RNA sequence: GCAUGGCAAGUCUAACCGGAGUAUCCGGGGAGGCACAGGGAAACCGACAUGGCCGCAGGGCUUGCCCGAGGGCCGCCGUC
RNA sequence: UAUGCCAGCUGGUGGAUUGCUCGGCUCAGGCGCUGAUGAAGGACGUGCCAAGCUGCGAUAAGCCAUGGGGAGCCGCACGGAGGCGAAGAACCAUGGAUUUCCGAAUGAGAAUCUCUAACAAUUGCUUCGCGCAAUGAGGAACCCCGAGAACUGAAACAUCUCAGUAUCGGGAGGAACAGAAAACGCAAUGUGAUGUCGUUAGUAACCGCGAGUGAACGCGAUACAGCCCAAACCGAAGCCCUCACGGGCAAUGUGGUGUCAGGGCUACCUCUCAUCAGCCGACCGUCUCGACGAAGUCUCUUGGAACAGAGCGUGAUACAGGGUGACAACCCCGUACUCGAGACCAGUACGACGUGCGGUAGUGCCAGAGUAGCGGGGGUUGGAUAUCCCUCGCGAAUAACGCAGGCAUCGACUGCGAAGGCUAAACACAACCUGAGACCGAUAGUGAACAAGUAGUGUGAACGAACGCUGCAAAGUACCCUCAGAAGGGAGGCGAAAUAGAGCAUGAAAUCAGUUGGCGAUCGAGCGACAGGGCAUACAAGGUCCCUCGACGAAUGAC
């Protein structure tokens, strides 16, 4: 019953990648996005900074918000970022869409889920 | 299809016996009726408690935690960068319609700050000084004695 | 207005002086050129050609013009009663075309020939 | 991307940067939500007379004469909903709020998204518009505004292989139902939307199915009649640029 | 409460003002509301951007061993 | 096979259904008082023939003038007869004439009539004479001032609630009311008349501290506008009526001055554009009305009819809507553009005339009394000690004084001058005009699409229905036969259709007549479901079915 066409496509793509590559994360993330919006992740930077490590793609099965301070040089992959979130992240690292991540790493390797 | 849309043909529309949905008796009385008898459950108990001071003899302090200030230092570039110096009064929203500004010590202070405010909490200082910082009590702030 | 009820109502209840416009008919090619108008108010003197009913193709002199019912009788455009008598079959001017005008009236002629106004 | 500019003769006359908004991802759900609200917001409040069926002292006789306890007057049943000439139980009410709210951000996002749907020939074609062109939207020199005669705009559209859509809209439908009794006998296909910058195009507005608008206030309904994205549009050199900051 | 959607440490404008294609709609309007600190009748004081241990999902590895968001059990902090 | 059961067929009855809309309903904008110069309303008249409606008033569906309009007309209302109109009628706009009786109803009286010149009655002025004037009654609601319930909620009920609601008495206007601080009290080095809208807020406050009730300051908006007396000091310098003469008012004070940027007086400086009064007098905008206004009525076919299909063509600042024998931009009205008039904004804004702002020093000259305030008793309010008002009693100061700032007193501090008065705009309503609609579509929507507040009920107050549709055109059935017959019937005529022939588009069910199939005068009652036999069946929209034998052959399973 999702209404957003892009969110549906993302979920479709997330499943294709998980069924055709060495990655159970994508399908896992697909399962969480299929759940009601209220359960989706809403994470501020402060949390990414605390549990992320470099060269390990941070994957947010939701949206990234701008509260807190991120210093680590990490790549954050999420369904969406607030304007400030994407800004603070691009400064010390990189902000990428779950659509790009699925394309650069269909095997979904070396990645940590954060909520 | 909604629940409402499926009731035609049901006769009772989910009410159970057709003898149920009548007047207020089906609710035990109108409004908060029985809040001390049949429906006392979960209701706050009866009684008076405390008092209130007149609203014009009341002070509303504008507060802020160091955590807020500290996490936004570099962004608050539009404010002193000495050996940062920051007049909290120029930072807090609602500071205008408030009787004074107070710095609270929630969180950390990863920089050396010179904070200027009408008042600070014990922990607010300890942390600020602790990070090789200072605390400056405004003129109004000079109301502690 | 745009509402159908009000449009028909304004037409059925229009005062007499406003009913002349309900008996107007288009003019022949020549007449339009001659008086610089596309149509005119059919008079009991004009000659007209029927272009639509069962009498389409016939031409005749207008013998009567009823403003109360907004219809006209044209010579020879009739119906035969049960007894045999021949009565006129009323026509809507909208189905007719004026091929010859009766200008016996100076006011009408002056009106037609003028530019600012039309007859 | 870049969009080709055309002169009143239909000949190419340079080209400009197609503003970024036309890159906004097409969102039919948001667009539909936006059109739904504009359509609801112009609906008028209505409802039956609040005392209808109530102007009677009708009383019930109660038990005794072998009749159901129904209020009667002059031997006639009245007032109650089951009675002919009685009140309406749960009728249309004037106090009802028939408007729909919509956050400004959410509405603006839909406008940008409807704009972006205009630059996709495949969509525009899916929506239904007829044309033999490849590039869309159609951009024209600001001189377009100085036109005055409708047939002039006709020539230009034919020269642009876009007039076919006006032929599509040159068919009215006499609707089924009683809308006719209320002034809604006809309806017709939506054709070309002309977006200028100074004033709507008086010369183009009477074209079958055509809609005229201005870059500063062109809305979601203009761009997506009925909430269906991808309307065959024609902008003005300036309109194109001004529409960029919406 | 819930489902969906926008924006997010913020979010939303209300009356109302200008424009216009003139009840729609485009722009403006943050007054004010709720959220961003609590505790205490009040005076008044004023907090974990993480210290420990389990461990689901997921990730890693040399395939039992690591990392382990969320969660669980504690510490500790504000106030009466 | 009679009486009869079930189903259908032809024809009725009935008026569902579908389609249609001259009526409703709701919203929006505009506009907004009438009456003794007799209103609103009612009665009775008024037509060639005239019952109802509409109009009108003994000049009676109308009279006159100006402008518009135009060859027709004599309302609804489709008759007959007759008449009017180029001496420019009808019709429309504006203005005028006529305008019976009752009615506030006013000479007295009275169920719409009568009896012997009349502002009846209450007032003001007064020439003391009804001489000059006012009031009275109406209006959909809105508005202001008074009187003020109960059902109900609290699951009973008394305070509380419903509610200052319903209803009653009085009164004004186009809007009312309010309104230039004895204010506010984000307490301030701050705001600055008043409504109203949003918010403040279900906050403060109330309350068998139960149920419930419930603001304000402030802020953001809308619109903005400030003034006049009493007194001091002057003291007839004045006002009203009359053409005038003249009369009346006025020392118990007309008039000048003045009004918290306090004022006055004495002495000065300077100066007015403040204010008050009067004159002139719009733009624009909005609402309504009006004028003008492009382009096909071409071919073929179907049809009763082209507004259909196919072919060719055209306008568009006009492709809103309607009409016209069927789906119409181009046949007619309109519609876009442009233009004109009236109304409202508004006797307002601007402009101009006059007046003259303000400042210094001195001066205890002036500045609203049953008041401010207190007490007894009530009501009311969120107002709690701290709301507003009524009532009984008591009762002050004089600016060097007094009031307020949410208990009292005193001091300080801040604010402000009560006991006189006026005041535009922004806001309420919807009678009236116009526009609009995801509203209803004749058992709906108004009670009312029709004779509608009709017919009808009740002594009265009051109550109160139902009734929409011939057709393209009345071509609304001539002649003949029958009959007691303008009835009805038969035959006939018209039309595409009379199974469109008068509550006359369609024409369901219940149900009735006739009739077809099946059953039926020895047999049993939830009327059927599922199986299987009889008999019945035009086409179309379903085309399968049966028997020998053979193949396959689950559980089961022999002689
Ligand atoms: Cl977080
Ligand atoms: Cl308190
Ligand atoms: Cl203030
Ligand atoms: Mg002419
Ligand atoms: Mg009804
Ligand atoms: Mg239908
Ligand atoms: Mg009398
Ligand atoms: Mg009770
Ligand atoms: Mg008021
Ligand atoms: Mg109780
Ligand atoms: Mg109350
Ligand atoms: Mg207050
Ligand atoms: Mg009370
Ligand atoms: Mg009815
Ligand atoms: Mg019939
Ligand atoms: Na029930
Ligand atoms: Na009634
Ligand atoms: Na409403
Ligand atoms: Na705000
Ligand atoms: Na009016
Ligand atoms: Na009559
Ligand atoms: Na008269
Ligand atoms: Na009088
Ligand atoms: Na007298
Ligand atoms: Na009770
Ligand atoms: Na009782
Ligand atoms: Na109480
Ligand atoms: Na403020
Ligand atoms: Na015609
Ligand atoms: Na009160
Ligand atoms: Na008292
Ligand atoms: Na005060
Ligand atoms: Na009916
Ligand atoms: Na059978
Ligand atoms: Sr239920
Ligand atoms: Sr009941
Ligand atoms: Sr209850
Ligand atoms: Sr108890
Ligand atoms: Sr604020
Ligand atoms: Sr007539
Ligand atoms: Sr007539
Ligand atoms: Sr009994
Ligand atoms: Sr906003
Ligand atoms: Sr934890
Ligand atoms: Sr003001
Ligand atoms: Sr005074
Ligand atoms: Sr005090
Ligand atoms: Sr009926
Ligand atoms: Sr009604
Ligand atoms: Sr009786
Ligand atoms: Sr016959
Ligand atoms: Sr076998």
């Amino acid at each position: 019953s999702k209404t957003n066409p892009r969110l549906s496509s993302l979920i479709a793509d997330l499943k294709s990648a998980a069924r055709s590559s060495g990655g159970a994360v994508w399908g896992d993330v697909a399962e969480r996005l299929e759940k009601p919006r209220r359960t989706h992740a809403e994470v501020n930077l402060g949390r990414i900074e605390r549990y992320a490590q470099e060269d390990e793609t941070v994957v947010v099965p939701g949206k990234v918000l701008g509260s807190g301070v991120l210093q680590k040089d990490v790549t954050v992959a999420a369904v969406d970022f607030s304007g400030t979130a994407e800004t603070k992240i691009d400064q010390v690292g990189e902000a990428v869409s779950l659509e790009q991540a699925i394309e650069n790493n269909p095997e979904g390797s070396h990645v940590r889920v954060i909520r | 299809t909604s629940k409402k849309k499926r009731q035609r043909g049901s006769r009772t529309h989910g009410g159970g016996s057709h003898k149920n949905r009548r007047g207020a008796g089906h609710r035990g009385g109108r409004g908060d009726a029985g809040r001390d008898k049949h429906e006392f459950h979960n209701h706050e108990p009866l009684g008076k408690s405390g008092f209130k001071r007149p609203q014009k003899v009341q002070e509303e302090a504008a507060t802020i935690d160091v955590r807020e200030i500290d996490e936004n230092v570099t962004l608050l570039a539009a404010d002193d960068v000495a050996e940062f110096r920051v007049d909290v009064r120029d930072v807090v929203e609602e500071a205008d319609d408030a009787d004074y500004v107070k710095v609270l010590g929630a969180g950390q202070v990863r920089h050396e700050l010179t904070l200027i405010a009408d008042d600070f909490s014990e922990g607010a200082r300890e942390k600020v000084e602790g990070a090789g910082g200072s605390v400056e009590l405004t003129d109004l702030g000079e109301e502690r004695q | 207005s745009k509402q159908p009820d009000k449009q028909r109502k304004s037409q059925r209840r229009a005062p007499l002086h406003e009913r002349h416009k309900q008996v107007r008919a288009t003019l022949s090619a020549d007449l339009r050129e001659e008086y610089g108008q596309r149509n005119v108010r059919v008079n009991a003197g004009d000659t007209v050609e029927v272009l639509r009913g069962d009498f389409a193709g016939e031409e005749g002199e207008v013998i009567n013009v009823d403003l109360d019912k907004a219809v006209i009788h044209v010579e020879d455009v009739t119906l035969e009663k049960t007894d045999g008598e021949e009565v006129p079959r009323p026509l809507d001017t909208s189905n007719v075309r004026v091929t010859d005008l009766d200008l016996e009236d100076e006011k009408r002629e002056a009106r037609l020939e003028s530019e600012d106004d039309s007859a | 991307m870049q969009a080709t500019i055309y002169d009143l003769d239909g000949n190419t006359d340079g080209e400009v940067d197609l503003p970024d908004v036309f890159e906004t991802p097409v969102r039919s759900d948001l667009i539909g939500k936006a059109v739904r609200a504009a359509q609801a917001n112009r609906k008028q409040d209505y409802g039956s007379d609040e005392y209808a069926g109530l102007r009677t002292p009708a009383e019930s006789f109660g038990s005794g004469r072998g009749q159901a306890h129904v209020p009667k007057l002059d031997g006639r049943a009245r007032r109650v909903p089951q009675a002919v000439k009685g009140r309406s139980a749960h009728p249309p009410k004037t106090e009802k709020d028939r408007s729909l709210d919509l956050n400004d951000k959410e509405r603006q996002l839909a406008v940008r998204s409807a704009l972006a749907a205009t630059a996709d020939a495949d969509l525009v074609a899916d929506r239904g518009h007829e044309f033999d062109r490849d590039e869309v939207p159609v951009v024209v020199s600001d001189d377009f505004e100085d036109l005055v005669k409708t047939q002039e705009v006709v020539s230009l559209l034919e020269a642009l292989d876009v007039h076919a859509d006006i032929d599509r809209a040159d068919e009215t439908k006499i609707k089924a139902g009683q809308g006719s009794a209320r002034g809604r006998k006809y309806r017709r296909p939506a054709s070309i939307l002309f977006v200028t910058s100074d004033e709507p195009s008086t010369a183009a507005r009477n074209l079958a199915g055509a809609d005229v608008a201005t870059a500063s206030e062109v809305n979601t309904e203009d761009l997506a009649p009925g909430g269906a994205p991808g309307r065959l549009t024609v902008f003005t050199e300036s309109a194109l640029a001004e529409v960029a900051e919406r």
